[PDB]
RNA sequence: AGAGGGCGUGAAACCGUUAAGAGGUAAACGGGUGGGGUCCGCGCAGUCCGCCCGGAGGAUUCAACCCGGCGGCGGGUCCGGCCGUGUCGGCGGCCCGGCGGAUCUUUCCCGCGCGGGGGACCGUCCCCCGACCGGCGACCGGCCGCCGCCGGGCGCAUUUCCA
RNA sequence: ACCCACCCGACCCGUCUUGAAACACGGACCAAGGAGUCUAACACGUGCGCGAGUCGGGGGCUCGCACGAAAGCCGCCGUGG
RNA sequence: GGAGCGUCGGGCCCAUACCCGGCCGUCGCCGGCAGUCGAGAGUGGACGGGAGCGGCGGGGGCGGCGCGCGCGCGCGCCCGCCCCCGGAGCCCCGCGGACGCUACGCCGCGACGAGUAGGAGGGCCGCUGCGGUGAGCCUUGAAGCCUAGGGCGCGGGCCCGGG
C-alpha cells in the first residue's frame, strides 16, 4: 500500500529472477584473460600491427 | 552497517516496532499498486493526478535520434569559444566579429535566453529562435543557417 | 605610570563606596516614609468611620484593590476553561499563590476558578511575610531568591523600585508599576496548611476553604507561609 | 600546527590508553601522562619531559629545541640533574621559568622530578 | 504535580557541526571564542552557520555575489559566505572583490584573482576583522534545491503547482484523469 | 601503614542490593541479570506496591565518589610494568589492579616497582 | 588416570551424600532490622603521613661568589649573510622556460586543401639586481642578556644528609 | 553476598483484550539452536568530494597478483547517464 | 451514659501531594572559561597652554549626575619629583598566566523527572571476524568451568582473589 507521496513505481521482480542473476566476479579474471590472449596474438603476427587491418 | 541500524535497538521489545494491536501481517493493502481505483484511490488522486486514462497519439516505431536537437541559450554562447576570441574582439579595430559554430560544440538549436554582450558575432547553427535571432542582430551580428 | 594609576584606581574605588552609601541612605529614607504612609492609611480609615458614626451615617470604605489567591486543589481532572485561567494566574502547582489586582475583568476570572482557589484581601503583614520569607525574583527566567536589592534594582529600578521595601509598597498600594513588580515576583510556593483545612471541596461560606474569604485569607496565609 | 595534529591524534594515538573509566597517554615528554592538549610531548613546538636517570640516581630534564623539528634525531636535548633534591627542583624551575619556556608546565615538571626523587631512595621497613 | 507540557521543552537547533572534519572544527573553536567574547553578532551568525548542513548552506554564484555588491553603498567592503563561491559562465566582467568563503571553486578562484580580487579564509577574516566590521554577509538561495518543487500543497489539490514525483515525463506519464477536463476532472 | 589516598570522603550509596530480574527467583532459566519487563500487565513494570524495584538514573552515584573503592581510590587495571608508570603522578587518587592473566613471576616485578613509586596495589598479596 | 579404551575440558536440569541452619497457614518474593555463619581486612597502639620551622645530637660536601669549558633559550642593531610573501624595475628567463589555446601566419620547413613540425601572439610557469613592506617558527653567523650541566677553585655562623 | 527470624508489603508470567490472578489460551525442568535479512527502485535527511557541471561504468594500458582477483593511470574523461 | 443516628467543637493519625535540604539525570540560560576587574555601572587615556584649595556653589529631593580615603602629595627643598611589578606584594593587577583547558573538556545558575503502542539519543554494555595498534598478556599456566571470597557500576555488565 502506498503512503503519502512517491513514484508509483513498477519493479520487474515477479518472474523467478534469482534463478537468472548474473554475477560479475569473473570480470578481473576475464579482463586478464583477454589481455593475455591479446598479447599472444600480437606475438603471433610478428611485425604486423597488433590492431588488425 | 547492521551495527547502526534499528533492529539492534528493538531487541528485547516484543512487537519489533510494528505494534501489538495491529501487527506486521504480510500484505494488508494488496500487493503493490493494487487498488489504484478502489481502496487506495485517494492517495493516487492526491499525489498522482492523472495516472489513469489514455491521452494523445500513439507513435509506433519511435526512434529518438530523429528528434535530436540539443539547445543552447545566448546566455552562455561565448562559453563555447576560448576567452581570447571574445578578447581579440573588443580590440582588433577591424570590426571583425569571430565565428561561433554552435553545431561543433554539440547544440543544434540556438534559443534566446539572456543578455548577449555588445560585441558582434557570427553564429552558425542548425536552428534559431525568433528572439535569439533578434538579440544577435541587436548586438550587430549575423545568424547563419547550416545543414 | 604607576603611582598616578594607583591613585586613580583608589579614587574610583572611593566613588563607588560613596555611591553605595548614598543609595543605602535613600533606601533607608524610602522605608521611613513608607512607614509613615501605612500609618497614615490605617488611622485615616478609622478616622473616617468614627466621623460617620458621630453622625447617624455610615462610612463604606473602599472595596479592596488587591487580593492574594491560593490554588487549593490539585492538577488532575480539571476543566479546560478553569485550567487556562489557573495558568493565567500562574497558579500551576497546588498551594501556589499570587497577588492579583482586582477589577471587573480580574474578579470575574477568579469567579471562573472559584472551587479551585482560596483567596482574599491580604494584610500589610501578609505582604511582608510573603515577600521576605518567600520572595523570589524572575531574573533571566531563573527563579532566584531576593537576597539583595541589587537583584530587585537591576530588574525593577527602571520604575523607581530599588529595594524590597519599594516592592512591598508597589504590591500593597497597587501602584502604577504593579503589573511589573508583581510579575517580577515568582509565584509563591507555600507549604501545606498547618492545622489542616476545613474542607477542600466546598466553599468558605458553606464551611469549606474555597472561594473568597476576604479578611480571613490572612489566617490561612500565616498557617501556610 | 599543534592544534591541527591534536585533532588528528586526540582519540587514536598508539600512546593513548583508555580503560577503567580513566584515560592516559604514554608518549614521551608528557609529564602528568594526560591525554591533554597542554600535556602532550609530540605536538608542541616547545616541550618539557622529566624522566629518571638510567643510572638510578637522579633526574633528566628533556627540552625540545625549536631549531629543527622535522629532524627528530637532533630535536630533543637531554640533561641529567643528580643533585641534592631541593637543588634539583630549583634547576628545573629556572630552566622552565627564567627561559620563558613552556611556562604553563612548570609546576607539573617540579612535582614529577619530586616524585622521581621519591622513587629512588631506600624504600621502607 | 505541576501543569506544564514537556512537549516542546527541548529546543532542536544544532550546537556543533555534525561533520567530523578537523579544519572546520578549528574554525568553530575560533568563532565560538569570538562569538562569546566579542559583542559582534556577525560572529554569532557566522558561528551558527558553521554548524549547518550542506543543504542548509547553499552555493553562492559569482553573479549573485557581484550584483549584491553592485548595490549602492557597500563599496570597498568584504563579502562573506559560509558556503562556496561558484562561477557564473553567464557573467563576463568581474569587478575586483573581497571575499570570504569556506570554499571557492577553481574557476571562480581564477576569475576573482585575475580581476585583482582578494580571497580570504575564515581564520584570515577574524584577524582582519574580529567584530565583523565592514562586511557583507550574504547567503545562497536556500530554496534552490529541486527538492522544494515537490513540497507544498499536494498535486491534484486545486491551485497547487507542485511537481509530482514521476518516473519519467512524457505523453503517457500522468496527464490523464485529473489534469485534462476531458478525463474526469481537473485541479 | 598502607598508602592513604589524597582525600578520603564519606562515600554514600543510595542502594546497596542488586536489582534483580523479575521471576529470576522462580526459574533457573532466568538469570539475576536485570532486564526491564515489557509485559502488558506486569506488577513490576507498572510500579505496584510490594514488588521488585526497577533501576532508574535516580539511584545514581554522587560524581565525587563514583567508582571510588572503599579504600578511597579508583582502580586502574595495570597489565605490565610499563603500564604502571602512568599512575606515578596520580598515586594519591588511583591505585593499581594487576590482571588475572598476568604470570606469577612478573606479577612480582610489577608489585615492587609500584612500591618504589608509592602506587597502592589492589591485589598484591596473592599469586605467590 | 581429580586423562582408565564412548577416556580433553566436563556447565545446567536432576540425584546421592557430608556440613550448617530452619520447619503447623504451599513455596518463593519486595522493604526494613536483628541473630548466626562463611571468609576478608585488621591491631598483639592504627594513633596515619607530608611541608616549613625551633631546639638538642651526629654527617659529609657545597651552594652564594667568581674563573675555564660545553649546551640551551630569548632579543633586538635585522648588524652581516641565507630565507620567502605582496608590490614595483629589468622584458631580464622569453629562442639558453615549458605546456595550453577554435589567437595568428600556409612569407617558413617536412609529409601528403589536410596532418606533423617550426615561426609569431596571448595565457600561464622562471633568472638578475635594487627599493618598500609582512621580518613571517624559514634559517645561519657574531654580539648581548638569562638559564642549565661539567670542571676548577671557595673548609665552614654557609651545605645538604640522618635520626 | 549464605542461612534463619520477625514486622509491613506482596495473586503468575507471556499474550490478545474496553477489561486477566482468572473458571481465557501457551508454559513439567535444563542446555544448545531460534525470527525485521539481503538485492533492486524510489523519496527525504545527514557526511564527504567536485561544482554548471559531475560521473564511472563498460573497455583499455601497467604483472608471474604473495598481499591483487586489489592499487594506479586513460584526447577512452566522456559514447553515454 | 455508643463503638448508633442528626448537629458542632478542640486535639491528634499519614500519601509517591505541599514546604526545606541532600544526591542522580534531562531541559534551558544569545550561560561562563583559550586567561581579566568588576557587581543597580553610569567611561578610560593622551597631550597642550593657563592656573589652584580649587572644584560643576543644579530637588524636604527625600535620590539615582556627582561627593567626602586625599585632587597636591610625602619626600628631595618658593622650585623638582608625583619614578620601574623580573618586583605593587597582591581582592585586581590590562607585563605573563589554572591545581582547571581529553574545548566532543572543564565550570556555574534556574527549572523539571508517570508511561502501553510508537519514536529518537547515548551505552568505557555484550557476542563473533577483519585493518590498525597496545616493544599487550600466556606452560612461572590462555580459553572455558566452578566459587557462603573482595569490589565497582542506576543498569546492560565488569574487574580482581581462590579452585
Ligand atoms: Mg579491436
Ligand atoms: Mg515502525
Ligand atoms: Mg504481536
Ligand atoms: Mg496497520
Ligand atoms: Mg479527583
Ligand atoms: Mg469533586
Ligand atoms: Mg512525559
Ligand atoms: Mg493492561
Ligand atoms: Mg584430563
Ligand atoms: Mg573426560
Ligand atoms: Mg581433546
Ligand atoms: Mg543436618
Ligand atoms: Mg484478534
Ligand atoms: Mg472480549
Ligand atoms: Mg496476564
Ligand atoms: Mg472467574
Ligand atoms: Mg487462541
Ligand atoms: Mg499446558
Ligand atoms: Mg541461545
Ligand atoms: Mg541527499
Ligand atoms: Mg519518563
Ligand atoms: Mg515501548
Amino acid at each position: 500500500a502506498p503512503s503519502r507521496n512517491g513514484m508509483i513505481l513498477k519493479p520487474h521482480f515477479h518472474k523467478d529472477w534469482q534463478r537468472r542473476v548474473a554475477t560479475w566476479f569473473n570480470q578481473p579474471a576475464r579482463k586478464i584473460r583477454r589481455r593475455k590472449a591479446r598479447q599472444a596474438r600480437a606475438r603471433r603476427i610478428a611485425p604486423r600491427p597488433a590492431s588488425g587491418p | 552497517p547492521s551495527r547502526l541500524r534499528k533492529t539492534r535497538k528493538l531487541r528485547g521489545h516484543v512487537s519489533h516496532g510494528h505494534g501489538r494491536i495491529g501487527k506486521h501481517r504480510k500484505h494488508p493493502g494488496g500487493r503493490g499498486n493494487a487498488g489504484g481505483m478502489h481502496h487506495h484511490r485517494i492517495n493516487f488522486d492526491k499525489y498522482h493526478p492523472g495516472y489513469f486514462g489514455k491521452v494523445g497519439m500513439r507513435h509506433y516505431h519511435l526512434k529518438r535520434n530523429q528528434s535530436f536537437c540539443p539547445t543552447v541559450n545566448l546566455d552562455k554562447l561565448w562559453t563555447l569559444v576560448s576567452e581570447q576570441t571574445r578578447v581579440n574582439a573588443a580590440k582588433n579595430k577591424t570590426g571583425a566579429a569571430p565565428i561561433i559554430d554552435v553545431v561543433r560544440s554539440g547544440y543544434y538549436k540556438v534559443l534566446g535566453k539572456g543578455k548577449l554582450p555588445k560585441q558582434p558575432v557570427i553564429v552558425k547553427a542548425k536552428f534559431f529562435s525568433r528572439r535569439a535571432e533578434e538579440k544577435i542582430k541587436g548586438v550587430g551580428g549575423a545568424c547563419v543557417l547550416v545543414a | 605610570n604607576f603611582a598616578e594609576l594607583k591613585i586613580k584606581r583608589l579614587r574610583k574605588k572611593f566613588a563607588q563606596k560613596m555611591l553605595r552609601k548614598a543609595r543605602r541612605k535613600l533606601i533607608y529614607e524610602k522605608a521611613k516614609h513608607y512607614h509613615k504612609e501605612y500609618r497614615q492609611m490605617y488611622r485615616t480609615e478609622i478616622r473616617m468611620a468614627r466621623m460617620a458614626r458621630k453622625a447617624g451615617n455610615f462610612y463604606v470604605p473602599a472595596e479592596p484593590k488587591l487580593a492574594f489567591v491560593i490554588r487549593i486543589r490539585g492538577i488532575n481532572g480539571v476543566s479546560p476553561k478553569v485550567r487556562k485561567v489557573l495558568q493565567l494566574l500562574r497558579l500551576r502547582q497546588i498551594f501556589n499563590g499570587t497577588f492579583v489586582k482586582l477589577n471587573k475583568a480580574s474578579i470575574n476570572m477568579l469567579r471562573i476558578v472559584e472551587p479551585y482557589i482560596a483567596w482574599g484581601y491580604p494584610n500589610l503583614k501578609s505582604v511582608n511575610e510573603l515577600i521576605y520569607k518567600r520572595g523570589y525574583g524572575k531574573i533571566n527566567k531563573k527563579r532566584i531568591a531576593l537576597t539583595d536589592n541589587a537583584l530587585i534594582a537591576r530588574s525593577l529600578g527602571k520604575y523607581g523600585i530599588i529595594c524590597m521595601e519599594d516592592l512591598i509598597h508597589e504590591i500593597y498600594t497597587v501602584g502604577k508599576r504593579f503589573k511589573e513588580a508583581n510579575n517580577f515576583l515568582w509565584p509563591f510556593k507555600l507549604s501545606s496548611p498547618r492545622g489542616g483545612m476545613k474542607k477542600k471541596t466546598t466553599h468558605f461560606v458553606e464551611g469549606e476553604d474555597a472561594g473568597n474569604r476576604e479578611d480571613q485569607i490572612n489566617r490561612l496565609i500565616r498557617r501556610m507561609n | 600546527s599543534a592544534h591541527l595534529q591534536w585533532m588528528v591524534v586526540r582519540n587514536c594515538s598508539s600512546f593513548l590508553i583508555k580503560r577503567n573509566k580513566q584515560t592516559y597517554s604514554t608518549e614521551p615528554n608528557n609529564l602528568k601522562a594526560r591525554n591533554s592538549f597542554r600535556y602532550n610531548g609530540l605536538i608542541h613546538r616547545k616541550t618539557v619531559g622529566v624522566e629518571p636517570a638510567a643510572d638510578g640516581k637522579g633526574v633528566v630534564v628533556v627540552m625540545k629545541r625549536r631549531s629543527g623539528q622535522r629532524k627528530p634525531a637532533t630535536s630533543y636535548v637531554r640533561t641529567t640533574i643528580n643533585k641534592n633534591a631541593r637543588a634539583t627542583l630549583s634547576s628545573i624551575r629556572h630552566m622552565i621559568r627564567k627561559n620563558k619556556y613552556h611556562p604553563d608546565l612548570r609546576m607539573a615538571a617540579i612535582r614529577r622530578a619530586s616524585a622521581i626523587l621519591r622513587s629512588q631512595k631506600p624504600v621502607m621497613v | 504535580g505541576v501543569d506544564i507540557r514537556h512537549n516542546k521543552d527541548r529546543k532542536v537547533r544544532r550546537k556543533e557541526p555534525k561533520s567530523q572534519d578537523i579544519y572546520l572544527r578549528l574554525l568553530v573553536k575560533l568563532y565560538r571564542f569570538l562569538a562569546r567574547r566579542t559583542n559582534s553578532t556577525f560572529n554569532q551568525v557566522v558561528l551558527k552557520r558553521l554548524f549547518m548542513s550542506r543543504t542548509n548552506r547553499p552555493p553562492l554564484s559569482l553573479s549573485r555575489m557581484i550584483r549584491k555588491m553592485k548595490l549602492p553603498g557597500r563599496e570597498g567592503k568584504t563579502a562573506v559566505v559560509v558556503g562556496t563561491i561558484t562561477d557564473d559562465v553567464r557573467v563576463q566582467e568581474v569587478p575586483k572583490l573581497k571575499v570570504c568563503a569556506l570554499r571557492v571553486s577553481s574557476r571562480a578562484r581564477s576569475r576573482i584573482l585575475k580581476a585583482g580580487g582578494k580571497i580570504l579564509t575564515f581564520d584570515q577574516l577574524a584577524l582582519d576583522s574580529p567584530k565583523g566590521c565592514g562586511t557583507v554577509l550574504l547567503s545562497g538561495p536556500r530554496k534552490g534545491r529541486e527538492v522544494y518543487r515537490h513540497f507544498g500543497k499536494a498535486p491534484g489539490t486545486p491551485h497547487s503547482h507542485t511537481k509530482p514525483y514521476v518516473r519519467s515525463k512524457g505523453r503517457k506519464f500522468e496527464r490523464a484523469r485529473g489534469r485534462r477536463a476531458s478525463r474526469g476532472y481537473k485541479n | 601503614a598502607a598508602l592513604r589516598p589524597l582525600v578520603k570522603p564519606k562515600i554514600v550509596k543510595k542502594r546497596t542490593k542488586k536489582f534483580i530480574r523479575h521471576q529470576s527467583d522462580r526459574y533457573v532459566k532466568i538469570k539475576r541479570n536485570w532486564r526491564k519487563p515489557r509485559g502488558i500487565d506486569n506488577r513490576v513494570r507498572r510500579r505496584f506496591k510490594g514488588q521488585i524495584l526497577m533501576p532508574n538514573i535516580g539511584y545514581g552515584s554522587n560524581k565525587k565518589t563514583k567508582h571510588m573503592l572503599p579504600s578511597g581510590f579508583r582502580k586502574f587495571l595495570v597489565h605490565n610494568v610499563k603500564e604502571l608508570e602512568v599512575l606515578l603522578m596520580c598515586n594519591k587518587s588511583y591505585c593499581a589492579e594487576i590482571a588475572h592473566n598476568v604470570s606469577s613471576k612478573n606479577r612480582k616485578a610489577i608489585v615492587e616497582r609500584a612500591a618504589q613509586l608509592a602506587i597502592r596495589v589492589t591485589n598484591p598479596n596473592a599469586r605467590l
